[PDB]
RNA sequence: CGUGUGGCGUAGUCAGCGCGCUCCCUUGCAUGGGAGAGGUCUCCGGUUCGAUUCCGGACUC
């Protein structure tokens, strides 16, 4: 659908997006997780309380989609036939790249408990006595211009990363 | 005047330039 | 029991070393990209599978080692707890994969 | 003195005096066509080696080793060339190497021959012999990479030299002739296969790599006849066609492109690891096999029932072990298999495999028929004494083919047994299996190691593996659960649920077999270090005081030569003049205080009434303390006694420079700041330097010294520079405490001593830095650049520089050149080198530091060479004991005998293995130390790179070494390489075993 | 009374040359060139078609 979408103009690419890739990657993060759903949901028509038989059924597919982009890299090692190639690596940087921001949200999420509470940060800074060096320098001085887009990007950023784990809760 | 160094002559024997670098100290 | 005892010879040498001298989340994310992540989070699916399916009280020395595997780089990074360098780098990581 | 060599030419006894040397120097070179500015290079640099060796024994001695050093002698290259290439003697060679253990138209005529020619030639004609080479040798440009190639230019011309051709011509050659006609070629193909030539330019082509003949390919030609029978001419004739003396005047049509091929290629990795160490898993998995058949009744036992407790019979239990020798024998041929398809197949050694194959097969028949004639149903039914004596017969028939196929190396399996006439060997043995033996205490502290490892490890094996698998085989394997099963399939996947765990279990049983190994490795080695402390006798309790107090008598014994010196001084007076020198070197580096130094020094403040109250002992034998504690630490394991400074052989310091910063610019200080990190990082450092500025003192000079202040401290090439520049003071101090007469006579005269002190320290040791953007700085990097000129006037600078075309539209010429601080100034500002000399192109055509080294490696001088890098650091307490580090390669204090001598024999000499690298620390190992006749005659101190050098010279046949006394201030593809595969197959089991496990 | 004009310094006709930034490329450190991007004049309100500009209030120094 991307090719089909007047390839021949080169310009309307740049107008519209000229960063479209983005834009799919995030399409394609999302179809991944909704037929995710899908499959937990058909398991569990059978199973209205059962939750081990969706767990190895996930491991099941993750195992044989790194066979599949195994076997075509194999075989790609040895008009639009280089277009065929293209595709094949883009696909395969495309999933990765989802893979990647699964797992690294779910590394990040799992920190909350520990931010949540103010202490945390003297208690850590025992390790700066624990530490060989143990010299710190002042900040240098920040204008109030510069705490101003600090604390606002402060705030937003905060407010996507509690959406983020709203929509995965 | 030497081929691959043009600052020295051509008939200059080499215990002539050891003597040359010796006086250069 | 075996593998413990085979790892804790290996780490040995680990403790030496360290015990005598006493970051953006992007770069330190790469460096361990494809190197004891994507084995360990596929590794930890399958041991959450057979702790929920069969509870066997050994498998609870291994929900330790896997775990550490993952949050060490993170434990040892100097200012971790503030808030605005973990929104900070939360913004750095964000910009750097779009 | 006053004179350049004066161990050779003050001396009365030379048999050949300078001005007979020189004009034999000025014949070649008007006979053959070289280059002048090179002959006076090279002369130089054989006159050098005659004065270092002449300085601890008679000159003729010097002639006589220098002769047998580089083409005469058991330690030369030529001589091995000779007689592989030429009388075609490498399997002898091979099997007098095989055979040493009971040694200590033949060989021994050979050498026979070659001793009596060599014992009777005029000390004239040594020099002529020795010119040659040297002369070849300062041209060779890329060429000197590869040494074999060398050794036929150099024979060829040999043989024009000695016509009646050569000797009735007139006129001389034209200039030049010999880097025209000889030396471009070669050099040509070699660049014509990395770049091609595109729209004017030289660009580098993409291609694979088993289609790009290297240094190694072109070598390896010129060591069979048979390479060198394939060198043609454009007329379509060969070479060795000609009669000997025409074949140099000739040798510039031959064509190369022509001749070189392609002699070892890459695959795939595994087929590299299965080849490369079979030897591991011979004994690993059939030693497995055997214990599981062994305790595993339930696959061959007939109606099996633990509750029967029914046992199979006993000829099926041996039987069923008695398939080790025929998984042994599948994994060697398996591993030949592989190998077949590495090497070229009509090149020299190739046969053999084949042979090789046949044999293999046989052993495999021997041990797969008995086995079957017991399986056969015929003695199955009828019980027999006989299947009883053939498989008790078979399971040590077994146990025989295990242990040979585990101790025997590959590449020479069955060499005994052919005795044809062509090739018995896949390598040359003279180039590539020339390993150096062990002998002593070592030597069986090596067999004990690995006997001790592997004991422990198989008697815990079995015990591991007898209950933990024992009891599961027994049930999952007789269990029945019965059930449907999916009918599309069938009940097929729900009656093989257990045995698929069994396997699993199995499988996870079998990999951590090859876990146990290392730990009883480490395990052992651990143990016999500990125990072997006792018998070194170290000791760690001591008190740190006990250290200090010894110190005074260990610096007297081992850093001074005090016992040549006739005793004529109290040796208080010795030591007070090396430990005051120590602490004033650490004091004005500002690195301590002016109150922490009188607490240290010796003093003479008490009163001169009294001679004997004059010197005191200090107060402290009754970043500067880790020097003095490592310092006074490492003088407690024994060291090596010193030569006087006197007959102490000449050394060089080499350098590579490429975009370092020399110091450090205004703007870098003055912005973002370093100099306010600086002084957070080194607080008392900058408080002691601004004590100095108000000790002594737009502001210049303030400028200056702030800028040399911050250099030291960073990464700067002056901070290396002036650490490094310690070993010249070290030796005048050494040489003016040795000998007092000198300092004597001259009576006041300080600046005549000085002169003194300096001449002596300057013939024993040389720096060398190699810049090659020195054409094409900007200015301010100039500037710094004559700055260190001038503020070390010794110092010496390699570089290139280029000439426009003779001709229009063609390339520009090339020259390296050198220059130090007492040339003058030319009015355009530079200085005038004293040497310049034509290459034959640009000479960096790979990326490295290798081609770097190797353009200003012709202007060394010495014996010894010690590679550093751009940045690191040095002192003086280390730099003053350089003598007792040198005499560690074994030639300062050895007697001399007459290398040509007839009553002598090859397993009588004492000098065979000589060492070529030493290695210091705080077979692998980074080579500090190098010795220079040894190695630059087998190829460069470098090769495109320093594992790589350690291996090459283990396998030519040299001995690395370990300094405990020394430190040095530094701070995947590997395995598809020549160098593993010539290891692995060749070397005896206990040294392979010691390689494996630690890489 | 004065006062937070792009990240800083700021200047001003009833939003600027610099300076960083951001991108590209050359040169072994840079430098130089081409291209573009970053601004409510402390903040909150009133008047004026329109307010840094005329005024009222608020915070900091
Ligand atoms: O990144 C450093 C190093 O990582 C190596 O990867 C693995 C390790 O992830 C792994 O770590 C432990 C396991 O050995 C053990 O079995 O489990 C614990 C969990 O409790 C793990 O933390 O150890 C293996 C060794 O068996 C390592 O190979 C890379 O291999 C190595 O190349 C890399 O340098
Ligand atoms: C909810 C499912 C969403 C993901 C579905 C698509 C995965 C597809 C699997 C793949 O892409 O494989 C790996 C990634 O594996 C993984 O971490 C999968 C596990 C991630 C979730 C763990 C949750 C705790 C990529 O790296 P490679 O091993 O291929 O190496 C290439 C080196 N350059
Ligand atoms: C990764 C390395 C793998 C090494 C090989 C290990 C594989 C071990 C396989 C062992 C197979 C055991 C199978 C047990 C069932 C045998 C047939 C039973 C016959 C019967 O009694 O019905
Ligand atoms: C995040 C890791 C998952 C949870 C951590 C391990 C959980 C295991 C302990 C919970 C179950 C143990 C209690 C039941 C044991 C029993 O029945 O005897
Ligand atoms: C670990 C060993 C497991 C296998 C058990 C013993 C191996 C032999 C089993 C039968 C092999 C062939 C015997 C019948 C075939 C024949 O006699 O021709
Ligand atoms: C190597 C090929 C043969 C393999 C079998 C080796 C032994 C063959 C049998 C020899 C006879 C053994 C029994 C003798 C008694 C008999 O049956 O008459
Ligand atoms: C390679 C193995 C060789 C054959 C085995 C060794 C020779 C023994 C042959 C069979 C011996 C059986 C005993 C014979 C005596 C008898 O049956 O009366
Ligand atoms: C299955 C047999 C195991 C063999 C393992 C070898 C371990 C011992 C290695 C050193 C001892 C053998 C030394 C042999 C010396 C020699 O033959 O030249
Ligand atoms: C170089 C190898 C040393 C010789 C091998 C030593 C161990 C071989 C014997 C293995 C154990 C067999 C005896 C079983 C009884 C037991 O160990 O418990
Ligand atoms: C290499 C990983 C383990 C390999 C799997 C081990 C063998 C699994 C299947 C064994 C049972 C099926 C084959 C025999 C037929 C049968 O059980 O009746
Ligand atoms: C049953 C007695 C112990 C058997 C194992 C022996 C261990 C040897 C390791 C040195
Ligand atoms: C009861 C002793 C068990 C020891 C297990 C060690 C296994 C070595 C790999
Ligand atoms: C206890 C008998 C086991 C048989 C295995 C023998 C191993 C020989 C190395
Ligand atoms: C398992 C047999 C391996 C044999 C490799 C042969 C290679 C020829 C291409
Ligand atoms: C029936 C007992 C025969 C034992 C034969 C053992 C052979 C050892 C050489
Ligand atoms: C090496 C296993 C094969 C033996 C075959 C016996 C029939
Ligand atoms: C008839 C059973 C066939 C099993 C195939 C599994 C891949
Ligand atoms: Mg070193």
């Amino acid at each position: 659908f991307c090719m089909g979408m007047s390839c021949c103009s080169g310009p309307l690419f740049g107008m519209c997006c000229k960063k479209t890739g983005s834009v799919m990657a995030g399409i394609a993060h999302g179809v991944a997780v909704i037929v995710h759903i899908a499959f937990f949901i058909v398991m569990w028509v059978l199973e209205s309380f059962n939750f081990v038989r969706m767990l190895i059924g996930v491991v099941t597919c993750i195992q044989c989609q790194r066979l599949i982009f195994h076997c075509m890299t194999a075989l790609m090692l040895t008009a639009w036939t280089q277009p065929s190639r293209e595709l094949t690596a883009k696909v395969i940087e495309l999933s990765e790249f989802a893979a990647d921001f699964v797992l690294g949200h779910v590394i990040l999420i799992c920190q909350l408990p520990l931010i949540i509470i103010p202490k945390i940060d003297k208690f850590h800074s025992i390790m700066l006595f624990w530490l060989k060096p143990s010299r710190q320098i002042r900040p240098p001085i920040y204008s109030l211009k510069q705490t101003r887009l600090r604390k606002r990007m402060v705030k937003k950023y905060c407010s996507l990363y509690f959406l983020v784990l709203a929509i995965f809760a | 005047a030497d081929i691959s160094n043009p600052t020295r002559a051509r008939d200059e024997r080499p215990l002539d330039t050891i003597r040359s670098f010796e006086y250069a100290v | 029991l075996s593998i413990f005892i085979v790892f804790w010879i290996a780490f040995v040498p680990i403790v030496v070393q360290e015990l005598i001298e006493r970051i953006p989340f992007s770069i330190l994310y790469s460096r361990f990209a494809g190197s004891a992540i994507y084995m360990g989070a596929r590794s930890m699916l399958m041991l959450l599978f057979g702790t929920v399916a069969h509870w066997q009280a050994p498998l609870l020395w291994f929900w330790a080692s896997l775990s550490s595997l993952i949050f060490a780089p993170f434990v040892f990074n100097p200012h971790q707890f503030a808030w605005e360098d973990f929104f900070l780098d939360y913004r750095d990581y964000i910009r750097w994969l779009s | 003195p006053n004179e350049p060599y004066p161990a050779w030419t003050a001396d009365s006894q030379s048999p050949v005096s300078i001005e007979q040397i020189e004009d034999i120097f000025i014949d070649l070179t008007n006979r053959l066509g070289f280059q002048r500015d090179s002959m006076r290079n090279m002369f130089d640099h054989f006159m050098v080696l005659l004065d270092s060796r002449s300085s601890r024994m008679s000159p003729d001695q010097a002639l006589l080793s220098l002769h047998a050093d580089y083409i005469g002698g058991d330690t030369a290259n030529y001589k091995k060339w000779y007689f592989a290439a030429q009388l075609d003697m490498d399997d002898e060679i091979g099997f007098r190497n095989m055979s040493l253990g009971k040694l200590s138209n033949s060989l021994e005529a050979a050498d026979f021959r070659w001793k009596a020619k060599m014992n009777q030639l005029s000390p004239l004609e040594r020099v002529r012999h020795i010119a040659l080479y040297l002369l070849c040798w300062g041209e060779a440009n890329q060429v000197r990479f590869t040494a074999e190639c060398l050794c036929f230019i150099y024979k060829c011309a040999l043989d024009y030299l000695d016509s009646p051709l050569c000797q009735q011509r007139q006129e001389p050659m034209p200039e030049g002739d010999f880097l025209n006609r000889v030396i471009t070629p070669i050099y040509h193909f070699i660049r014509n296969q990395v770049y091609e030539i595109v729209d004017g330019r030289f660009v580098k082509r993409e291609r694979d790599h088993n289609k790009i003949v290297g240094y190694d390919d072109l070598n390896q030609l010129f060591w069979y006849p048979e390479g060198i029978a394939k060198i043609v001419l454009e007329d379509g004739t060969k070479l060795i066609e000609l009669p000997l003396e025409e074949r140099y005047l000739r040798l510039g049509d031959v064509v190369w492109d022509d001749v070189f091929f392609k002699t070892y290629k890459e695959t795939r990795t595994w087929l590299h690891l299965v080849t490369n160490f079979n030897r591991i898993w011979v004994m690993h998995i059939s030693i497995f096999w055997m214990y599981f058949a062994y305790n595993s009744p339930t696959f061959y036992t007939h109606n099996y029932q633990q509750l029967v407790d029914n046992q199979p019979l006993a000829a099926y239990k041996w039987a069923s072990c008695a398939l080790g020798g025929t998984v042994a024998s599948l994994i060697q041929i398996v591993a030949t298999l592989c190998e077949w398809s590495f090497v070229p197949r009509k090149w020299a050694g190739a046969q053999h495999l084949s042979r090789r194959f046949w044999f293999l097969c046989i052993i495999f028949g021997i041990n797969l028929g008995p086995i079957i004639f017991v399986f056969a149903y015929d003695k199955d039914t009828v019980y027999s004494t006989a299947a009883h004596v053939v498989a008790a017969v078979m399971f040590f028939v077994a146990v025989a083919t295990i242990i040979f196929f585990s101790i025997m190396p590959l590449g020479g399996l069955f060499t005994s047994y052919m005795k044809k006439s062509t090739r018995r060997y896949v390598a040359s043995q003279t180039f590539t299996a020339a390993f150096a033996p062990l002998h002593g205490l070592d030597r069986w502290m090596s067999y004990l190691v690995w006997v001790t490892v592997f004991a422990a490890k198989y008697s815990e094996s079995y015990y591991f593996l007898v209950l933990s698998l024992r009891d599961p085989i027994r049930i999952l394997s007789t269990t029945a659960m019965r059930c449907t099963g999916e009918y599309w399939w069938g009940a097929v996947l729900c009656k093989v649920q257990p045995k698929i765990v069994l396997g699993l279990v199995i499988a996870t049983d079998f990999i951590l077999f090859f876990l146990d190994t290392y730990l009883w490795y480490i395990i052992v080695n651990t143990i016999f270090s500990v125990g072997k402390s006792f018998y070194l006798g170290i000791s760690i309790l001591t008190p740190w005081r006990n250290i200090f107090t010894r110190l005074p008598k260990r610096i007297y014994s081992k850093i001074l030569a005090t016992t040549d010196m006739e005793i004529k001084y109290k040796p208080k007076v010795l030591i007070s003049q090396v430990w005051n020198a120590i602490i004033i070197s650490m004091y004005r580096e500002h690195l301590l205080a002016i109150d922490h130094v009188q607490k240290l020094l010796y003093h003479q403040v008490p009163s001169e009434i009294e001679g004997k109250r004059t010197l005191r002992a200090p107060t402290f034998f009754v970043e500067a303390e880790r020097r003095i504690s490592f310092f006074a630490q490492s003088l407690s394991t024994p060291i090596p006694e010193p030569l006087p400074v006197d007959n102490m052989p000449t050394f060089t310091v080499l350098t590579p420079h490429y975009a370092e910063r020399i110091l450090l610019s205004l703007r870098e200080i003055i912005r973002e700041t370093l100099l306010e990190y600086l002084k957070q990082l080194h607080p008392v450092e900058w408080e002691c330097f601004v004590k100095d500025t108000k000790i002594l003192a737009a502001a210049p000079e303030y400028t200056l010294r702030t800028r040399i202040w911050a250099s030291l401290r960073s990464q700067t090439l002056y901070r290396t520079i002036s650490g490094f520049m310690n070993y010249s003071r070290a030796i005048k101090l050494l040489y003016r405490v040795e000998n007092p007469e000198i300092v004597q006579m001259f009576g006041g005269n300080a600046e005549g001593l000085e002169r003194e002190l300096e001449k002596m320290a300057r013939r024993k040791f040389k720096f060398l830095v190699s810049m090659q953007r020195l054409a094409k700085f900007k200015p301010h990097e100039l500037e710094n650049a004559e700055f260190l000129l001038r503020a070390y006037p010794d110092l010496q600078i390699a570089y290139l520089d280029e000439e426009p075309p003779l001709t229009e539209g063609e390339e520009p010429r090339i020259y390296s050149a050198l220059i130090d601080g007492h040339c003058e100034i030319l009015d355009n500002g530079r200085r005038r080198p004293k040497f310049r000399v034509q290459l034959s192109g640009n000479p960096i055509l790979g990326d490295g530091k290798s081609d770097n080294q190797n353009h200003a490696l012709i202007f060394y001088r010495g014996e010894y060479i010690q590679l550093i890098d751009a940045n690191q650091d040095n002192y003086l307490e280390e730099c003053l004991k350089i003598r007792s580090v040198l005499a560690e390669f074994e030639e300062l204090n050895v007697e001399q005998v007459n290398p040509y001598a007839p009553g002598l024999r090859y397993e009588e000499q004492t000098t065979n293995h000589p060492v070529a690298i030493v290695g210091a620390r705080e077979h692998y190992g980074h080579p500090d130390f190098i010795n220079a006749t040894f190695m630059t005659t087998r190829g460069g101190v470098s090769k495109a790179e320093d594992i790589y050098a350690g291996m090459n010279a283990m396998l030519r046949g040299g001995r690395i070494k370990h300094c405990e006394y020394y430190q040095c201030g530094k701070g995947g593809e590997q395995m598809l390489s020549r160098e593993y595969y010539y290891l692995g197959t060749q070397l005896p089991v206990d040294r392979f075993l010691t390689f494996y496990y630690a890489h």
